[PDB]
């Protein structure tokens, strides 16, 4: 995505997390924004120093190289449960002879 | 909650949130070069500034950590080999009177201001106005005044500037229970904690002053036979048993005698050839210039420059219609972000200005892996040293005959070979008894070896016991001479250049390592060179996570450097010298002087 997510002015509405210190399982979202701290507190006040909250952002400029630019990705994934086939490929016909 | 958790978990951050100071400086940095406008310089000083801005408080709060436990030595040399150390802890004002006086001696010595004080009706600066005096002169009413005519100008007006910047350095160097303040030049040199790949605490005199025991002896060669060049228009002043005046050097300051291969040239209004300007008649623009900058890369194996290059670069000159600057400069913004910022024009002089400075940001994109806290030089010397490689790397044969420069009418003559060797004599030690003279001034004088009576008596003495270039006019304290200097303006370290010219060779060798060629070594190209193909892909890529003591074993395994690789490609101008010394002037005298 070139000219779709590239702001001149800056592009700080996509964020995304740099600190979790809680691994992953797998198709886990994790929307809470519980504050990260590398301090023994539970965080005095609201935000500041020593206390690194989890949301970060990006900064997408029109002029970076290829690995910085954005891209946009999505994943189709395939399950199979008892229930009857719902979805399904497209079955093409021929002429009625 | 360790300290080894404690220093990725703030590093990560750390580095995240410095990319992106570093892309907002650096787009105030880049787009001020370009278009030079009034309200370009208000919008460049305060978002250059605004990466200091985060970091003059930030770095304190990065250093708040002691880091007592650290166990791996990654992150340990991302945060201590960066302490800015500054005004936090001494003062704030005896700091902004550092920053006074760096006004006075960088803004108002940029450019210089040389007035006529004969008559006032000759308005001439150092360069519009000397230079072509300079440039062809007879008579001695002003050639032998040139030199003591800065001395005699401007010489008198760096007076105060002499004394309270070298008596201040001893209250800076007490900040950090450091021995100087040569240790935070010498920073990134300090590298103890390693086992064995290091230099010793106690092997930097090893170090520092052994190297130079080696191109002495090369330097007496030229130095009986470029000291008796000068019988065309010297009359009178300067004998053959004597030695060189100092108004040789073709600017003011003159770090380098390198300017002296113009005042030997043997037919000046007959040229021979002109194999430089063969580029005019065919009529090649400035971006096959640049096409095949790249494919000198491609040759090697070097992967070519990414699709956003070809238009945000500097490519046609814009004139002063679009007032800009024409400083040559590579530039890496970071964040997969490649261009550069040269002088481009319709000439061929720029080719070799070029593909000295196009190895500069394929050196940036070998260490993209890591970030910003490894992405420069091991030290000060590595960011051009893959730049003088290949500087000389163009003006070869292979590469200027194969494309159609040539004759093929004139037969190959071995007589005719005498002026082409003669250009690169003067290049390789025509700034080495520079080198020498300033590496004793301010290394260990400050912690209490210099009182006020031997200010510059002991300066003096060090032009003609080694380097030899005498003075024609006797002098006093009042002819104070490093202010002058462009580099001592702003205070920049000459170990660079002294590790400059002796760190090509070690891979300069490595080009031809099976029988150094196919016959003589006049002819060195990389044209196809798949042996060399992924050589130097390893070479490059580790920036600064092995430091700049072992950066020379990724293919040879030296420990140190020597000058016996600068042996093989000068063998037609070693024997040159070698059979010269034979009527010239022998030893040398403590005391001649051409007064
Ligand atoms: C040390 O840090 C580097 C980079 O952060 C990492 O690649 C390496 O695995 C670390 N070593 C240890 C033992 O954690
Ligand atoms: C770099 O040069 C190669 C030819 O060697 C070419 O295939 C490639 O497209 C070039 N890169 C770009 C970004 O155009
Ligand atoms: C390039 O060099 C390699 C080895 O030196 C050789 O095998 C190959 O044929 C060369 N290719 C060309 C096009 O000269
Ligand atoms: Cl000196
Ligand atoms: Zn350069």
């Amino acid at each position: 995505s070139n000219k779709l997510d590239s702001k001149v002015s800056g592009n700080y509405n996509y964020l995304y997390r740099l600190f979790r210190k809680s691994n992953l399982k797998p198709f886990e979202r994790d929307i809470s924004t519980e504050i990260y701290q590398a301090g023994n507190k539970p965080c005095n006040g609201v935000a500041g120093f020593n206390c690194y909250f989890p949301l970060r952002s990006y900064s997408f400029r029109p002029t970076y190289g290829v690995g910085h630019q954005p891209y946009r990705v999505v994943v189709l994934s395939f399950e199979l449960l008892h229930a009857p086939a719902t979805v399904c490929g497209p079955k093409k016909s021929t002429n009625l002879v | 909650s360790t300290i080894e958790e404690q220093a990725k978990t703030f590093l990560d951050k750390f580095n995240h949130e410095a990319e992106d100071l570093f892309y907002q400086s650096s787009l105030a940095s880049w787009n001020y070069n370009t278009n030079i406008t009034e309200e370009n310089v208000q919008n460049m000083n305060n978002a250059g500034d605004k990466w200091s801005a985060f970091l003059k408080e930030q770095s304190t709060l990065a250093q708040m950590y002691p880091l007592q436990e650290i166990q791996n030595l990654t992150v340990k040399l991302q945060l201590q080999a960066l302490q800015q150390n500054g005004s936090s802890v001494l003062s704030e004002d005896k700091s902004k009177r550092l920053n006074t006086i760096l006004n006075t001696m960088s803004t108002i010595y940029s450019t210089g201001k040389v007035c006529n004080p004969d008559n006032p009706q000759e308005c001439l600066l150092l360069e519009p106005g000397l230079n072509e005096i300079m440039a062809n002169s007879l008579d001695y009413n002003e050639r032998l005044w040139a030199w003591e005519s800065w001395r005699s100008e401007v010489g008198k007006q760096l007076r105060p500037l002499y004394e309270e910047y070298v008596v201040l350095k001893n209250e800076m160097a007490r900040a950090n229970h450091y021995e100087d303040y040569g240790d935070y030049w010498r920073g990134d040199y300090e590298v103890n904690g390693v086992d064995g790949y290091d230099y010793s605490r106690g092997q930097l005199i090893e170090d520092v002053e052994h190297t130079f025991e080696e191109i002495k002896p090369l330097y007496e060669h030229l130095h009986a036979y470029v000291r008796a060049k000068l019988m065309n228009a010297y009359p009178s002043y300067i004998s053959p048993i004597g030695c060189l005046p100092a108004h040789l050097l073709g600017d003011m300051w003159g770090r380098f005698w390198t300017n002296l291969y113009s005042l030997t040239v043997p037919f000046g209004q007959k040229p021979n050839i002109d194999v430089t300007d063969a580029m005019v008649d065919q009529a090649w623009d400035a971006q096959r210039i640049f096409k095949e900058a790249e494919k000198f890369f491609v040759s090697v194996g070097l992967p070519n420059m990414t699709q956003g290059f070809w238009e945000n670069s500097m490519l046609t000159d814009p004139g002063n219609v679009q007032k800009a600057v024409c400083h040559p400069t590579a530039w890496d913004l970071g964040k997969g972000d490649f261009r550069i910022l040269m002088c481009t024009k319709v000439t061929m002089d720029d080719f070799l200005t070029a593909h000295h400075e196009m190895g500069h940001i394929q050196y940036d994109m070998a260490y993209a892996a890591q970030p910003f806290l490894l992405r420069n030089g091991a030290n000060e010397g590595f960011h051009e040293a893959v730049g003088e490689i290949m500087s000389l790397s163009a003006a070869t044969p292979k590469h200027l005959k194969s494309i159609g420069l040539l004759s093929p009418d004139f037969q190959e003559d071995n007589e005719t070979e005498i002026n082409f060797l003669l250009k690169q004599a003067l290049t390789i030690v025509g700034t080495l008894p520079f080198t020498y003279m300033l590496e004793k001034w301010r290394w260990m004088v400050f912690k209490g070896e210099i009182p006020k009576d031997q200010w510059m008596k002991k300066w003096w003495e060090m032009k003609r016991e080694i380097v030899g270039v005498v003075e024609p006019v006797p002098h006093d304290e009042t002819y104070c001479d490093p202010a002058s200097l462009f580099h001592v303006s702003n205070d920049y370290s000459f170990i660079r250049y002294y590790t400059r010219t002796l760190y090509q060779f070690q891979f300069q060798e490595a080009l031809c390592q099976a029988a150094k060629h196919e016959g003589p070594l006049h002819k060195c190209d990389i044209s196809n060179s798949t042996e060399a193909g992924q050589k130097l892909f390893n070479m490059l890529r580790l920036g600064k996570s092995e430091p700049w003591t072992l950066a020379l074993e990724n293919v040879v395994g030296a420990k140190n450097m020597n000058v016996r690789p600068l042996l093989n490609y000068f063998e037609p101008l070693f024997t040159w010298l070698k059979d010269q010394n034979k009527n010239s002037f022998v030893g040398w005298s403590t005391d001649w002087s051409p007064y």
